[PDB]
């Protein structure tokens, strides 16, 4: 919803496609088929993984034993100690709560970007040779066989065609 | 012919939250919050904890007749008391700097208990056999601490005693003793004949001299009298000198010790098991790599930060339709 | 960040007062500012949730800061002061940056919403109009009130030249 | 015929800051920083605070003749002293563990003050009427603490006294007493005939034997003697025993008390009003939902985090033109 | 990589251009030349600078002396003090580590945005008068001299041609 | 014909990290982490520190014969000891509330050392020349603390002494004294005839009666006896009274002092130099504007937050290629 792609001009998702996060659904004479973009899906997985392994792996703690013992004549420093424990409780709770809210918003925008970026990367390939429906789908102006699609999803798409 | 570009979707129902939108369903997600423990008190470094069971720290080092089970353990990572351990100082009194000891004793790297002043050969001028009490019962019959000796007068005579131990161990030596305060001046002489006595303990760093405070205290475990407990650490090569004309509960057993500071004490009923853990809580151990946990604020070891959150679900996939 | 607000669409319309984003049609029937209801309504719902997150996630404990120490406890008095100043610097910094970041993002959110609106109509009437470049389109045919209605409605489903 | 796409703008001048740009004008914005208080000292839980007015804690519990018009309230959420309140321990001396007591007294759930040792029937062997001083004036004429009695000898005789109270209340009982140290050995006997006296206070947990320290101290409120104040908490069912051959300022009134820990003490001139608040500061109360505040670092209750920031405006709308 | 421009449909960068971050490389009869977009580069520099001066200047600390002294009979409050020092150590280390990871991600996306935004700002100036190669490069359909390019990079580009 | 659009690149190899990519080379970058210090102990406000060199705080204020060469600076920002300064209390004993004094003394705005009780004219009924010891040697000759005087009996007579100083300075006066505890009752009378003595120190706030504790302690620096050290601050206009029938080590020099709280003490081998710094560590000073540093956790002044990070490289430019 930040790049207009996911849940935007491309309303729903394909329960059919199960090879990756982003892909295509071709429809020629040879037949219909869902095919996930390997390279793109493979890159996101590598980056999102690194993201999770950053939020986790950057938390390196010390070896300490929280909790101390005080007698009935040390209620003050007992409360001081409690203040230190509650201070650290509010700081980590808040920071962890917001860190997730923010990085969730960003992660969803990351996928939105990746989809839109995929759109555009194909749309400019084949400018005239097809028209934009508006639903993330293109309608070819010429016979596009399996090895024709294969050159679009491949990034190696000839224009000596019409 | 066509092509239409799109994204993945599945039967997943995992929801996450964002700054902008709440309960957003997604394809994939991980949890940053650990909320699961094994409900066991495990080892911590590689060494098991010291479980006192029926007794607490006080009763354990003093040698309360009930803590007369084991614990020979020469080292522990932390100490475990049960909320329902009440066997400590059976003889009413004040354990001076008790909490501090406990912290000194929380974790130890070597801990052997040796007989500092051998009972038989150390007190030839005082009675080391009448020193028992109904407050410290072992099998209905009167007893006393196993690591302390309640010296009394040997028939109408309490001569100035003067013993001293020199630390030849390659480590600190924890020495515990006691000062007894009789309830009445009649019991004072009946125990130590002299009516005006004094006790003096001294080392290279310690020096204190106590004066018995004779008076009637309210009955605690049937005693109107009191007995205060004291302790100190003697450096290697240093010596500690005891001197008294009465009222001195002398050391019988001391402790050669070496303390690796930085641990604590857990008061829990949670069973102690044979397992490794890097993080321990009263509730149980935590085996996790996650940055946060909501199990227990009181933690021991290298643990995740404690957080009030109920769930910290981090989205990895995308919006799921 | 998206080139829309203060970008290829320089200024804003003091005229439009029913939402954050909208249109200004200019046909024979007359001129008029009309805010996009759905879009404006969605942003308001999301921005609100944003503010109610930064606020509602701050759940504190019941504690009484401030303690009393005598002239022979200056050390633990300074320890206590050290805990108070530590928490002061942590919250001040985090709050200062949290606002700087979420302000940057919020402005980009509105920029996105505008640009997204520009594209959502640009791709509905491809040929039937031309891009001036100022966020404005010039129709190639008579567009009456019920013609505009179908553009702002998302139901402009019949191509007519 | 044209169709343009654009955004909103208005007469707003609200500015905000971003990581990239400073003083960016915007259509709409909220404030995250609370900077407004009602300048009142309000109730906290649902219970009003305890205002001591002219006196401080010491003068309040001891019963300084000026704090005469003070405590009845059976419970309070916190305690308020004025920076000007100087009426405390009128007779020079040392209030042992004073700060600690204040902290235990900061908030209580029930607090009734009963006469522990009835003046008339408790001291038939000592004079309970000569015990006044010019240091504790009530209308120019000599007085003393309401809650303490300064027992002196009854005409050339100070017999060993021995009273004791057993806590039959269903809660802790705060008991205060005093030890008087005369300036000269002449005043010693003139007050308590015996020249070598001792006082002993003891319970199940407390035990302490006091010996007067006779000497000339510099004049404070015209006294070159001193008077040290002591206090203790007696557990329900437990008893406390007083015993003395002189120098003992005995308890007259005690306090049945139950204390909900976790509060504090405010030293401020700010007027106390009838209002509810969830967060209190010396400067006034804070009625806010914001996460941050810059009013005062010292806070009581569930409050926003204190921040040094002068403004925390959070943008909600978009750039304004 | 978030806007598809940098390391996207514009693969590499120009070691040639050394006047700014963002620019152009014109190739007419008069000659070839790298020329950095002054206004755009100048604006980013002003904003990125402000960014760094925010992360730094917002850290205003107090005058305090960490570290305190305790005897052998104050091991508890010594450990309390240690707990306060280690708590502040983990809080600052983690947030500083994450603050950099996030603002790094954002900064790179900022430059990506600025490039893409530049591509679009020119591509909508001269719609028909040139065609999109797809490599961030345009091929004019008419003679574009030095003062022709000037009007494109200037934002003042008239449209009476074919 | 044609017009290409692209970005910058150079010979730079600076790498940075992002949430999604590690070790990304980029055109430009700054460092947020300071990791460089000048290895010097510098001034801190504008005032240099107090360097004790061979001695420690105790030896410095008491006047240990070795710290003979250091006491003049009228103010300092903080205090520096060396890990190899062992010259403190040469006569074995206990320095009460020591570390606390050190805190009070950490930073001072004005500090002049005046002779409170002039040796010649103050002690007319006692010997002020016989008070030396082999424990405090000066020139192989027995000596003692410069700021204290060890009053002994004048040939078979130790009359009750009673002197008192009234603070006419315009600031607090630190007063130090000592109580000597002989090893044997033979040395007791040999030093102060009377066999049962007592010392009393009192001011408007302070009051304490000391009783010598005679006993044989283990030998420390060849002393079987002990000497405890005490200190107090006397308000302006207030007076302090000394009284004793023996065993009192009296004040010779006091200190007019005004303390600007909020500093500390550095124990380091790092040389002290004439330089300005806003932040000090024990390893050296830090001249930085960066928000973070990884030099040392213990710092003094307005310093960057201590962080465990080993590099905090903040990208400013763009990808290289
Ligand atoms: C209550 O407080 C007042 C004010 O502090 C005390 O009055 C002071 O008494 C001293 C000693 O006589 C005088 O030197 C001051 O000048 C007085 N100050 C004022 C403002 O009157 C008074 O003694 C206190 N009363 C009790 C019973 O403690
Ligand atoms: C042990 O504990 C029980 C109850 O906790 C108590 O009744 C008993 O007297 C204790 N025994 C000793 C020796 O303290
Ligand atoms: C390349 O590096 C050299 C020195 O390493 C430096 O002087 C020069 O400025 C660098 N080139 C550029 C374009 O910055
Ligand atoms: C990569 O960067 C990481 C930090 O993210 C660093 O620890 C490592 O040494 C670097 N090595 C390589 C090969 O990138
Ligand atoms: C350091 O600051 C002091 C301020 O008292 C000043 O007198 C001195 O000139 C400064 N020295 C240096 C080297 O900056
Ligand atoms: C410290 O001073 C004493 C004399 O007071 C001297 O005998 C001793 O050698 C000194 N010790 C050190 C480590 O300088």
């Amino acid at each position: 919803g930040l790049f207009g792609a996911i849940a935007g001009f491309i309303e729903g998702g394909w329960t059919g496609m199960v090879d990756g996060w982003y892909g295509y659904h071709h429809q020629n004479e040879q037949g219909s088929g869902y095919a996930a973009d390997l390279k793109s899906t493979q890159n996101a997985i590598d980056e999102i993984t690194n993201k999770v392994n950053s939020v986790i792996e950057k938390m390196n703690t010390q070896f300490t034993a929280v909790g101390k013992e005080f007698n009935h004549l040390e209620k003050r420093i007992e409360n001081l100690n409690k203040k230190v424990d509650d201070g650290f409780l509010d700081i980590w709770t808040y920071n962890a709560e917001l860190l997730v809210l923010l990085e969730n918003e960003r992660t969803l925008d990351y996928h939105d970007s990746n989809v839109k970026n995929l759109y555009e990367k194909v749309r400019s390939q084949l400018k005239n040779n097809a028209k934009e429906i508006g639903n993330g789908c293109f309608e070819f102006y010429h016979k596009c066989d399996n090895t024709c699609m294969e050159s679009v999803k491949n990034g190696t798409y000839d224009y000596p065609k019409y | 012919d066509t092509l239409c570009i799109g994204y993945h979707a599945n039967n997943s129902t995992d929801t996450v939250d964002t700054v902008l939108e709440k309960n957003v369903t997604v394809t994939h997600s991980v949890n940053l919050l650990e909320d699961k423990h094994n409900g066991k008190l495990c080892k911590l470094r590689g060494v098991a904890p010291l479980h006192l069971g029926k007794c607490n720290i006080a009763g354990w080092i003093l040698g309360n007749p009930e803590c007369e089970s084991l614990s020979t353990a020469s080292s522990w990572s932390y100490i475990v008391e049960t909320p329902s351990s009440d066997n400590g100082t059976c003889y009413p009194g004040d354990f001076i700097d008790y909490e501090e000891l406990r912290e000194q004793l929380s974790s130890v790297s070597s801990f052997e208990r040796f007989e500092i002043f051998p009972k038989t050969s150390s007190w030839p001028n005082h009675d080391s056999n009448k020193g028992v009490t109904a407050a410290c019962p072992h099998a209905g019959a009167k007893s006393f601490y196993k690591n302390l000796i309640w010296l009394v007068k040997k028939g109408n005579s309490y001569p100035k005693l003067s013993k001293s131990y020199i630390n030849d161990k390659g480590k600190e030596v924890l020495v515990l003793w006691g000062i007894h305060h009789p309830s009445t001046s009649a019991d004072q002489q009946s125990l130590y004949q002299n009516a005006d006595t004094y006790v003096f303990v001294g080392s290279s760093r310690y020096s204190k001299k106590f004066k018995p405070e004779i008076a009637i205290r309210p009955k605690v475990r049937d005693q109107e009298g009191r007995m205060n407990y004291y302790w100190t650490l003697v450096e290697p090569g240093d010596k500690i000198t005891f001197e008294a004309t009465g009222n001195l509960v002398v050391p019988r057993y001391a402790f050669a010790m070496e303390r690796n500071a930085g641990s604590g004490i857990i008061i829990s009923d949670t069973p102690v098991h044979d397992c490794n853990t890097t993080c321990q809580t009263p509730k149980g151990a935590i085996n996790t790599s996650l940055p946060f946990q909501n199990i227990h604020p009181i933690t021991i070891g290298k643990c995740p930060k404690y957080v009030k959150s109920t769930k910290l679900r981090l989205a990895t996939g995308l919006r799921n339709i």
